[PDB]
């Protein structure tokens, strides 16, 4: 099963920096990759839906970019209502496996 | 050379009880009936038999037979082994080139060869090609004498012969059996093995044995065989072949009491006491492979009936696949038209590789008979027989196919493509023709090994990946999918051919693919059908094919060596 | 769409659990797919299977025979029944909605802790 | 029984010069080399020559030859046509059920059965089979006592044979004579064509008929032609065989010599002297089918290995498939999963008809022999060997494929949709056959009879409906795919199985389809095939396969009554 | 290739009732069929795309209910910025072919 | 997206007409299918053959050798050559877009008149 991978389980930056998150795959997905965006105590709410696109209810500054096996969500200018777990989803395969989930933190 | 045997005793039941004799320079002649010891004693007397079970000393003037002896001798097969498709002279040409001496020139060689020709008979039918069932051969009389033509070549002392007229009319017996009388007046020791003579034959024998049911019912001189049978008992009459009288005999007028009647006789005592008394390679490798693949190429050649069927066939199925095929679109029935002419291409290639069979089965015999002799060596002979038989048959397909198809149905239209797709499918056959010949090698019958072959094409197929997505089997069975030629040849045009292209009429799906389910590009089919998308995932096909390639032809090339050959 | 999410919040080991979810807003016979998507402590998430719009169901490969989901047709209703039970089953359960033209898990429930313990 | 023949010529080179003698009641026979009216008379003397080319006239006791003569006479083939199956006793009861008379009882039919077994010397084997190449055969003289005794149930007069004692030992051949004479003894006149006997067997004759080339060498009494080749300046040794001594003499120890120095002697003035001065359905089509198809019955029973090798590769198959397809979803790959699996069961139906080559190829010659000898009508016979042998080999795969591989692979679970499936694959199956009849029927080997057959197989493969889409050829081609049984087959399947499905989950596209493009149902993927979606779509697929049977079938019928019997 | 057919090549209804168009077909369309409407001297206007939907600038009087073969188009109370040829088309094979068209008229 | 179509407005027969559609808003090259219709005097529509966005063409059968889309992306650009006129053709010319993914004509051109005499 393709098994995705946030290498940089954590991360850690100040108000107004650029950052961005790595999800390379185990197999080639096709951008069938989702972005989720989890707070405490809620559940997920779905950010970006193709690798490239953009729901409705949120900003342009999220960004999705990749192909192959290496994707990266980018969020420019993170204010304050951006911390919180991000997971990448895959939909291409039959078990949708998701990643580990990069909590983010501030300074 | 006068040749000697013992107490010869044979052992796959010993078919060969107990056997006494001498064999001095003349025209002898070891007759009986089917049950006997005919078509063994033979192949004991002429070292063409196991030497486990024998037991005597077959020896000659004395000095017990050197290792030596089979290069030395010379032993005429049953039937005709000699070649429809060359001359006379070719064949009597490429047994005089691997069994003389390299240091020779060709002119005493070509001499040589001449006064054999001249002194056999065939100096007039000389150049006439001997014949295959399609173009007119020559007599079958012919035949046999270009068979015992191309062993005394070597000039021995000892000729054996097992049944040299069965298959044969009674018209050219009296002179075959002639010939061999003129060439038994010069000095050559002629031992033959007959089935059922008629007098005209019998009457110039110098000795006689006869092998009852695997005992020496008689063995002396052969005038003396009626003075045996009827100082017996028996009553001799007339108008009967006295052959047929002594195989009939045995039929009624019991085999273990003539067998110990013949012990009391004086032609057991007599040569019994004079056998007391008398005890008391050659060539190069190259060379080796020279000739063999030159007389393959002509045989290849000279048979034009079933490689001009071949390519034939090929052009013919090229154009009807390139005109119904004519001009792949790029929409939704794209994928499945070049998917479906992959799949028929790659799994033409296998299922037409069927008849590699025949390479191996059909000339069993002559390589037997051959490596026994001397001529050449195993792997010679597969260097020799796969050189001028599957490189020059299995790469024209492979050429032809992709020259015709390929710009009338408009596949990839790229330099290094087009190459890529030709050496694909150059591989798949000749990794299809080594599975036919590990599967079919030293089989002597050909169906079996045909069923074979057709079972185990039919699976592969199964598991090529058109019919079965090959990522939703069960992960206890997937791993058969690495067993499997055409999975290999499939993946790899495929992977050739999709790569870069389009199925989506006003859709680019390159960006983001909207409304998925779609499948609107070619990566998306590849990644579907589980086939990677680096060149290392092209690649790996056709070293896998290679491994392939090498590990049949050594086990092909295993059961050549380790066969039975005596 | 709108989902909501009912059971017990404690079962005892090697035994069953079973939840409940109406879904107001929306028929689940006309158009979508609906999953269960569990959330372990420590915040793992795990699909486990989905029931589609006409009745075929799909689980994840890891629950063998231990999982299986129904549907209520008749009030709009679906159901997760998981079976041979054990403590490490202690988390979130979800119930999210799968569109298929689309392929992400659009709509998601509120979530309800189950423990697992004795 | 007397019969005469006079002045006789065929043609096809008019081969037989000048004919002229009797056949007086004894034991007489015809011999001479393989190129004379040996063959050629007696094909001619019995009525199963062409009688367009007789220019003489023969005749029984001075009237014209009869028209029942066929069936008065008894013509006992030269090899062996007995089933091997069958038993002793079975074959001398089929032989005499169709030959004899339905007014008598079977008490009468017996006991007849009974005094010909006797007669026969077989009186210890009638209960045990007769052998075949797999179980364990009598004895081969048993068997040729047995193809005599097949003959003897009508008891005729006039019995004719064609080397008897070709494919024998020596002391068998003396058993079969010595049967022979016993019989001769009765004032059945029995006529052979001998072939090179040993002068045992020459000694029992009563009239004999040298043929050389075409021309009367000699005739009379077989104790004279010694004497008639003595005095005419030869010279006979001792210890030869006077049959081997005349086809010496043919060939010169000259042909137009030797034909012409018979005239000239008394053995042919008394023969024409005498001659000038005498020359100046049986069973209704019931009992025909009935026991036609209960033999082949009985000898399918007696076939282990066919029948049996096919159930069990049926079975393994049904396992296999029912194991790679194991629980077949909806989704993505289900279409693909679904289409491969109609498309490998269609292609199996069509691809194992081919072994149905040999049913009308393989007993050809028994065929042709029962019916010139006035068994059956070739309409009984027809339905006879295609209601046993055919009609109960095609219904088991089709039935084992459906019930094993319905519920594991998970098709549609309806009662209907079931018996659907295993009618559409019985129906093609029989139509593939149907097919192969036709092709086979009235050839007498079977390569070039299977070699055309693969090739329509491949091609109506390629325009089944899976490896190209049959939307996308051009018209002045796409008229040939209404010449393939796959495609109708493969069509009724994949209608019957594809109508009512989703393959795309969380998208109900029953309605409005969002985003074309995708293939979310079972109408759609039809659609794209070009295959109607009512219900008479489902049904024109089997009638047309339907009226293929019954043509195919008629053709086949057709090449059988104008095969060329004589 | 598919032939489209309208069988009222024209019409003559009264202003505010309603109004049902037929566009049966020669092969299985699978709800591939749209409908234009024309006015004079204009290019055609998308009006009805996979037969059951309806673009956005078009109300909802406007209605398209076919299965197989025949399609129909429904106008409720129809007002007059409706008389207009309507053609249909499916979009289903290769060569995209148009109805006859019909024209309306209010008497 | 706001095509817009210019030629000459009368023609020869047995010569060749060409048409030019500029495009403004969009890329040629980008996402759509470009395509050619024409209707007949007589109110008959005619859809005569599309160019892809990446440079694939596909034409109607019933025009025949006689046909030709090409595109020049540089100014945005693509031309309809229609070789071996005769003075039937004398239709209403526009150039229309083509999705794919919803499948209808979204955006026509504006029609230019192309009359056929000698
Ligand atoms: C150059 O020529 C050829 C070109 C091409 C082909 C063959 C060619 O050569 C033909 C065949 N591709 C088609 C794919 C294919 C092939 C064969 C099957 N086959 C069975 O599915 C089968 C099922 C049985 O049921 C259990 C069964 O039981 C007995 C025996 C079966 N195989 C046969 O009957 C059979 C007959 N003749 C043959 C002659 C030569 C080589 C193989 C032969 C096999 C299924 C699909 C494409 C091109
Ligand atoms: C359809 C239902 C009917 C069921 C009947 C099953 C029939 C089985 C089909 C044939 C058997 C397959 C392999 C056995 C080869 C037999 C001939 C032989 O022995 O040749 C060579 C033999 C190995 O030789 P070795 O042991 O190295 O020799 C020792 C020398 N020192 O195998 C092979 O190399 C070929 C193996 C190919 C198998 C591919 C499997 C395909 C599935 C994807
Ligand atoms: C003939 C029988 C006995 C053995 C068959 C040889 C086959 C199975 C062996 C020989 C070479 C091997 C291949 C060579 C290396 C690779 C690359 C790897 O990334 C995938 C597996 C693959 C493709 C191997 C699969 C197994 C393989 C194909
Ligand atoms: C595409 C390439 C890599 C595959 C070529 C396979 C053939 C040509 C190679 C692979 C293994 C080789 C054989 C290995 C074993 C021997 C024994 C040696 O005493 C004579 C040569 C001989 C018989 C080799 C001949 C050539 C050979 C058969
Ligand atoms: C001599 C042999 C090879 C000729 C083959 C006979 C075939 C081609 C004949 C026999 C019966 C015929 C079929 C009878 C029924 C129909 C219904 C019709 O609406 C479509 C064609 C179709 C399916 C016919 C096609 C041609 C047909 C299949
Ligand atoms: C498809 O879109 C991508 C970006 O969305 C673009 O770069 C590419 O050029 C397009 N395809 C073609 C053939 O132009
Ligand atoms: C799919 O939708 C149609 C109408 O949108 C509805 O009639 C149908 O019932 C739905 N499918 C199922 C399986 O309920």
């Amino acid at each position: 099963d393709i098994v995705l991978t946030q290498s940089p389980s954590s991360f850690s930056v100040s108000l107004g920096d650029r950052v961005t998150i790595s999800c390379k795959a185990s197999g080639y997905i096709l951008n069938r990759l989702a972005w989720y965006q989890q707070k405490p105590g809620n559940a997920p709410r779905l950010l970006i839906s193709g690798a490239t696109s953009l729901e409705t209810g949120f900003p342009s500054r999220f960004s999705g970019t990749g192909s192959g096996k290496d994707y990266t969500l980018s969020i420019s200018s993170l204010q304050t209502e951006d911390v919180g777990t991000y997971y990448c989803q895959q939909y291409w395969s039959t078990p949708w496996t998701f990643g580990g989930g990069t909590k983010l933190e501030i300074r | 050379a006068v040749l000697s045997f013992h107490n010869i005793c044979y052992r796959v039941k010993e078919i060969l009880s107990n056997i006494n004799g001498i064999m001095k320079p003349g025209l002898n002649a070891i007759l009986g009936p089917t049950g006997g010891g005919k078509s063994s004693l033979l192949d004991v007397l002429a070292a063409r038999k196991d030497p486990s079970g024998l037991s005597g000393d077959v020896l000659i003037n004395g000095a017990p037979r050197p290792a030596n002896f089979k290069c030395n001798s010379g032993y005429v097969v049953q039937d005709d082994v000699v070649m429809g498709t060359l001359t006379v002279r070719e064949n009597l040409q490429f047994s005089a080139a691997l069994r003389l001496a390299t240091t020779m020139t060709n002119h005493e060689k070509n001499e040589r060869i001449n006064r054999v020709i001249q002194e056999l008979g065939l100096d007039k039918v000389a150049d006439s090609k001997v014949g295959t069932q399609f173009i007119r051969g020559v007599s079958g009389g012919e035949r046999k004498r270009t068979s015992i033509g191309m062993e005394l070549i070597t000039d021995p002392s000892i000729l054996f012969l097992d049944e040299p007229t069965t298959g044969l009319d009674s018209s050219t017996a009296n002179a075959v059996l002639l010939l061999l009388k003129r060439m038994s007046k010069q000095g050559r020791t002629i031992i033959f093995s007959i089935h059922q003579p008629r007098y005209s034959i019998f009457k110039l024998f110098d000795s006689l044995t006869l092998l009852a049911s695997g005992r020496l019912m008689f063995h002396g001189p052969a005038q003396e065989a009626l003075g045996y049978f009827e100082s017996a008992g028996y009553h001799c009459e007339a108008y009967n072949n006295p052959a047929d009288f002594f195989l009939d005999i045995i039929n009624g007028d019991l085999i273990e009491k003539l067998a110990e009647i013949y012990v009391n006789s004086s032609f057991y005592k007599e040569t019994k006491a004079e056998l007391h008394q008398l005890s008391g390679y050659t060539t190069s490798f190259c060379h080796q492979l020279r000739w063999v693949s030159k007389r393959s190429f002509k045989n290849l050649l000279g048979n034009p009936q079933a490689s001009i069927a071949q390519i034939i066939v090929t052009v013919v199925l090229g154009l009807v696949i390139g005109a119904i095929y004519f001009g792949l679109k790029n929409d939704s029935t794209g994928i499945q038209n070049r998917a479906g002419v992959l799949f028929f291409l790659t799994t033409n290639q296998c299922f037409s590789s069927v008849s590699a069979v025949e390479l191996f089965v059909v000339e069993k015999k002559l390589f037997i008979h051959e490596y026994i002799s001397g001529y050449y060596r195993v792997s010679s002979y597969f260097l020799g027989k796969l050189l001028s038989d599957l490189l020059p048959m299995r790469m024209l397909p492979s050429i032809i196919f992709t020259c015709i198809v390929y710009f009338m149905l408009g596949l990839k239209p790229k330099a290094d493509a087009f190459f890529v797709m030709m050496f694909t499918l150059m591989m798949v056959a000749y990794s299809a023709s080594s599975m036919a010949l590990a599967i079919a090698a030293g089989q002597s019958v050909v169906s079996v090994a045909t069923l074979l072959m057709t079972i185990c094409f039919v699976f592969m197929m199964i598991f090529s990946g058109l019919l079965v997505n090959l990522t939703t089997i069960a992960s206890w069975l997937s791993w058969l999918q690495y067993f499997s030629i055409p999975r290999y040849g499939f993946t790899a045009l495929q992977h050739n051919e999709f790569l870069g292209q389009n199925f989506c009429p006003g859709l680019n799906a390159t960006g983001n693919n909207p409304c998925n389910y779609a499948t609107c590009t070619g990566e998306e089919y590849l990644v579907k059908q589980g086939i990677d998308l680096s060149p290392w995932g092209l690649w790996k096909n056709h070293v896998a094919l290679a491994c392939m390639i090498v590990i049949f032809l050594t086990i092909a090339y295993l059961k050549l060596l380790f066969l039975k050959k005596y | 769409v709108q989902l909501q999410e009912s059971g017990p919040g404690l079962v005892k080991p090697s035994q069953s659990l079973s939840l409940t979810c109406t879904v107001t807003g929306f028929s689940i016979t006309s158009d979508y797919a609906w999953n269960w998507i569990r959330q372990f402590p420590g915040k793992k998430l795990e699909w486990m299977g989905y029931i589609n719009f006409d009745g075929g169901t799909t689980y994840n490969p890891s629950l063998r025979g231990r999982i299986s989901i129904t549907r209520d047709t008749s009030k709009n209703q679906f159901f997760l029944q998981l079976r041979s039970v054990t403590p490490e089953d202690t988390a979130t359960y979800y119930c999210a909605t799968f569109y298929g033209a689309k392929g992400t898990l659009d709509y998601w429930g509120q979530g309800t802790s189950v423990t697992v313990s004795s």
